[PDB]
């Protein structure tokens, strides 16, 4: 591969490396190797970046991972909604994976555990004839009594 | 509705969960629900004190309930209650009620794991409550007996104490609406073969519930305000009023037809078979009752 | 519990939701011959009334931002800036 | 911290929580061949202070749970001995404000 | 087609536009009103209008109350709820006693 | 599944986003606060190029004759001739603009300049020099301190968030750094008399607009 690296007077440049690329991975043990270097090894499992680099190191993994499908496409998404993403992916701490009368059983279980539902999204909002604290509904609008 | 009201006007923010104790059903109630009847005083068709109309709602166009007065319209339905001659279960958590029981000592209502074990203080430590009940049963159902004394963390020569007790555990079954107990000393060696099976009368099992620690149900997702354990077993039970109702009647009826005649055997002194078969139909019919209120 | 009118951390612009949400009080309230506080140099059509008002700084109203806490801020429409 | 060759017995990793308060931490040498705080993707983690903990809540005005987590034992946090409750400032590389610092309370 | 699923609301939320959001997807169910104790979220609120007199028996209260407009589905809803042993307490207030 | 996912997350008037249980999912969106609709491709002009190019193009040496401002660049030109204290000034600047470069090359460790970021600087300028009729054949009036602290100033106002102590302070300033990289790449001394001509007027024209602007990418509260 070619590696755009500053030269010595300023200007990036183009240095060829080899690299080598494996099927499979073992990336605590491939990471110990004698002659590579540790600080760059990358690999597509955003799982094993996570175990052995730890819970930011797999978030950025993640991105990369989720960039790499939108680019090679080759369609551009700006950054923040990827990265909304993987913030959701990984705010526990690990990666976790985002894939008259019913549903009764789940009201009993509400009631089993003391449930309190804040009432933010737009169906219990309907439930209750109201307007959701989303957009236009997440200020009130009062009678301005101070004004002349 | 189209009359005024001084209490301020609000959009509701917050919709807490929990179950109504029976201290807080009596506590709302305007009538006690006693009679299973619709009018005729003797032979009167009009109105009876003692279910419909004690003081909830009305058909009848009278702007009446109990100085509550408005058009048979923009009356809520106040509500009813119905003291049980027995506890039965609520057919609803059943199944909770189970593993409830397998996670605490069926003698003292002690947690059968606690700080001391270890694979327990990391589903003591999840944090979602369900996650977390989840997997304390997953650690408990196995525990046969209620530990005196257990290995601590440190120097595992020494043993320590835990608040005891000692009593070995059921194996719990399903059997309908009966739980079933099963008892061993061991797995078939020398000392006792064959379980001895006995029914968990929903009386022991309130019994055992109401000693469990606040800490020890807290831990299992409980909360000691909104919803406590012995809450899934029905000692009052609330009748709602003729809004609820466009035949559950004709079902609330029948219930008490099943407290009435539980009553009158227990009032009778009267074998304690016909007395269980009498709080078995009660049973049932409080749980049809509500698996029908699913509709 | 309320944060008082100095020490307000919020942005002093006017959000894209606000104003859309008071036009259309607004116009609902003056669609319902509701008086209207501006001159109507001919105009028949209340959100077009509304935004006359919004712009002359006649609206008499108070948005209430909560933060996700429970705490508030009171911003009056004269005040907020229109961009 | 007590680094060992190959392994503990089940139950001399029992002597571990022992003495409290004083903390023991093992490591495997081979997990530590490597320093995985010098790679690329692990940015900049450093334990905040309880003052800097407090100051942190009052200002954003949270609770401890709505801030986001890094378990106890999370390959960063075994690298500082992060205890439970504690929180580390993230403060990593952005391409889009050039900086930028997020927290997490350990597990 | 010719609906509006959940595809539909999504891209509305997406614009912010609550208002059409609760106005699409009412009921013309009308809203009934409702007293509700502000202690213990309950519609067990004994509304005498005529003689002013409002209690929660149990509550032991005729201070804290509230009113609220709801659909008649959402108030029976809750009453069945109740019906089974099941508390939905509505409270007006978020951040609590704390 | 991604919107069953992420459909209750919002900004909230803190800045912060949110899940439906106040949870923070980002303490600022998008790690800058800005709305993904008032964002363009930009370079950014201190990350590319040789070292020499870089100083030919932004150093300012009031102390040397080869390497001062042209007097025909600025009325002021001849008597900063040797000026001292201006000096101290723009060797500030320029310190700043090489950090600035060391920055970005950490940050874009590739080299790449043109990243996406809020109010199209070269665009404005543009509108500045037809806007204003601007001679490329005149010295301009503004002097090395209008430009120099104009520059510094306009940061402060390009608020993102507003808090009075000291942790949001750092949030808002981390916040905005790599547009005022940007910022003080183009709004240099050498650039802003040499290449772009600025008279005073236009130069205050362009950062009262760059403010303007800068505020109104801002994202909304309340946006799902
Ligand atoms: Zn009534
Ligand atoms: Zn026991
Ligand atoms: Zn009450």
């Amino acid at each position: 591969y070619d590696r755009k690296v500053p030269s010595p007077t300023g200007e990036y440049v183009k240095e060829p490396e080899w690299v080598l690329e494996t099927d499979g991975v073992n990336l605590s043990e491939v990471m110990t190797v004698p002659g590579i270097d540790p600080t760059r090894i990358y690999t597509n499992s955003f799982i094993d970046i996570m175990e052995v680099l730890g819970i930011e190191a797999g978030r950025a993994a993640l991105y990369k991972e989720v960039y790499n499908v939108i680019a090679s496409d080759g369609s551009y998404v700006n950054y923040r909604h990827m990265a909304l993403l993987v913030d959701v992916m990984t705010t526990q701490g690990g990666l976790t994976s985002v894939t008259f009368e019913e549903t009764v059983e789940i009201l009993f279980e509400a009631g089993a555990s003391a449930e309190l539902d804040d009432c933010r999204g737009v169906s219990e909002n309907v439930i209750l004839g109201q307007m959701a604290p989303i957009g236009t509904g997440a200020f009130d609008v009062m009678i301005d009594e101070e004004s002349l | 509705g189209q009359q005024y009201s001084s209490a301020p006007l609000r959009t509701v923010k917050e919709v807490q969960f929990g179950l109504f104790s029976p201290e807080e059903v009596r506590a709302i109630s305007v009538a006690k629900i006693r009679f299973p009847e619709t009018m005729d005083e003797t032979q009167t068709r009009a109105k009876i004190g003692g279910l419909n109309d004690p003081r909830l709602g009305s058909i009848d166009r009278n702007l009446k309930c109990q100085t509550c007065q408005e058009g048979m319209n923009e009356c809520p339905g106040h509500f009813g209650h119905i003291d049980l001659a027995k506890p039965v279960f609520h057919v609803g958590f059943i199944a909770k009620i189970k593993k409830v029981c397998e996670c605490v000592c069926m003698h003292c209502g002690k947690l059968l794991l606690d700080e001391h074990n270890e694979l327990m203080r990391q589903a003591l430590a999840i944090k979602d409550s369900k996650k977390r009940f989840a997997a304390i049963w997953t650690l408990c159902k196995t525990k046969m007996v209620c530990e005196t004394d257990v290995p601590s963390e440190d120097d595992p020569t020494q043993l320590v104490s835990r608040g005891g007790c000692g009593n070995t555990q059921p194996t719990i079954r399903k059997d309908g609406l009966k739980l079933v107990g099963s008892w061993k000393k061991d797995r078939a060696t020398g000392d006792a073969d064959e379980p001895e099976l006995r029914v968990l009368s929903t009386e022991e099992i309130l019994n055992i519930f109401k000693h469990i620690s606040v800490k020890d149900f807290t831990s299992l997702g409980f909360n000691e305000v909104f919803s406590r354990p012995e809450w899934m077993i029905l000692t009052c039970l609330p009748v709602p009023p003729p809004p609820v109702r466009p035949d559950l009647t004709f079902k609330l009826a029948d219930i008490l037809k099943a407290n009435i005649s539980l009553e009158t055997l227990e009032h009778n002194g009267a074998p304690h078979h016909a007395i269980e078969e009498a709080e078995s139909l009660l049973q049932f019919h409080v749980a049809t009752y509500m698996d029908s209120i699913r509709a | 519990k309320a944060i008082p009118k100095d020490q307000r951390a919020t942005t002093p612009y006017m959000t894209k939701y606000e104003r859309a949400r008071i036009l259309g009080t607004r116009a609902l309230q003056i669609s319902m011959n509701a008086p209207v506080f501006v001159d109507l140099e001919g105009e028949t059509d209340p959100l077009r009334i509304a935004m006359k008002e919004l712009a002359e700084k006649k609206i008499p109203l108070v948005i209430r931002r909560y933060l996700p806490d429970g705490s508030f801020e009171d911003w009056s429409v004269e005040e907020l800036i229109v961009d | 911290i007590f680094v060992y060759q190959n392994n503990i017995t089940p139950s001399a990793m029992k002597l571990v929580p022992s003495i409290p308060p004083a903390t023991i931490e093992t490591f495997n040498e081979a997990a530590l061949v490597v320093n995985i705080t010098h790679h690329e993707l692990v940015p900049k983690h450093i334990r905040l202070s309880s003052d800097e903990k407090r100051e942190l809540l009052k200002r954003y005005r949270l609770k401890e749970s709505q801030l986001p987590r890094i378990q106890r034992a999370d390959p960063v946090a075994l690298y500082l001995g992060l205890k439970r409750g504690e929180v580390v400032k993230i403060i990593r590389k952005s391409e889009t404000s050039g900086r930028y610092a997020s927290y997490r309370i350990c597990m | 087609g010719l609906r509006f699923g959940e595809m539909e609301r999504d891209c509305m939320i997406a614009h912010g536009a609550a208002s059409f959001l609760k106005e699409r997807l009412m009921e013309a169910s009308d809203a009934f009103r409702v007293h509700i104790c502000g202690i213990c979220g309950l519609m067990t609120v004994i509304a005498k209008l005529n003689h002013n007199q409002f209690e929660c028996k149990g509550c032991d209260n005729k201070i804290d109350i509230y009113q609220i407009h709801i659909p008649y589905a959402a108030k029976l809803l809750f009453q069945e709820l109740m019906a089974m042993n099941i508390t939905p307490r509505l409270y007006t207030d978020r951040s609590r006693d704390f | 599944r991604l919107v069953k996912a992420l459909e209750d997350i919002m900004v909230h008037y803190d800045n912060t986003t949110r899940n439906s249980l106040g949870n923070v999912i980002q303490f600022i969106y998008g790690e800058d606060g800005m709305d993904a609709a008032h964002i363009e491709k930009q370079s950014l002009d201190t990350i590319g190029g040789s070292d020499a190019a870089f100083e030919k193009r932004y150093r300012v040496d009031l102390l040397n004759t080869d390497h001062t401002l042209d007097p025909s660049l600025l009325e002021s030109g001849s008597e900063i001739l040797g000026d001292l204290k201006l000096q101290v000034l723009l060797d500030e600047e320029y310190k700043q603009l090489v950090k600035d470069r060391k920055f970005l090359r950490e940050v874009f460790v590739d080299g790449e300049a043109n990243w996406p970021l809020p109010v199209n600087i070269r665009r404005i300028i543009q509108n500045a020099q037809q806007t204003f009729h601007i001679d490329h054949t005149k010295p301009s009036d503004l002097t090395i301190k209008d430009i120099v602290l104009g520059v510094k100033d306009l940061q402060e106002n390009l608020l993102v968030l507003r808090g009075k102590n000291e942790i949001i302070q750092n949030a808002q300033r981390d916040a905005v750094t790599l547009f005022c990289c940007l910022l003080r790449s183009r709004l240099a001394t050498r650039r802003v008399l040499q290449e772009y001509r600025l008279t005073k007027q236009a130069f205050d024209w362009v950062l009262s607009n760059i403010e303007a602007q800068f505020l109104r990418s801002v994202v909304h509260p309340g946006e799902m």
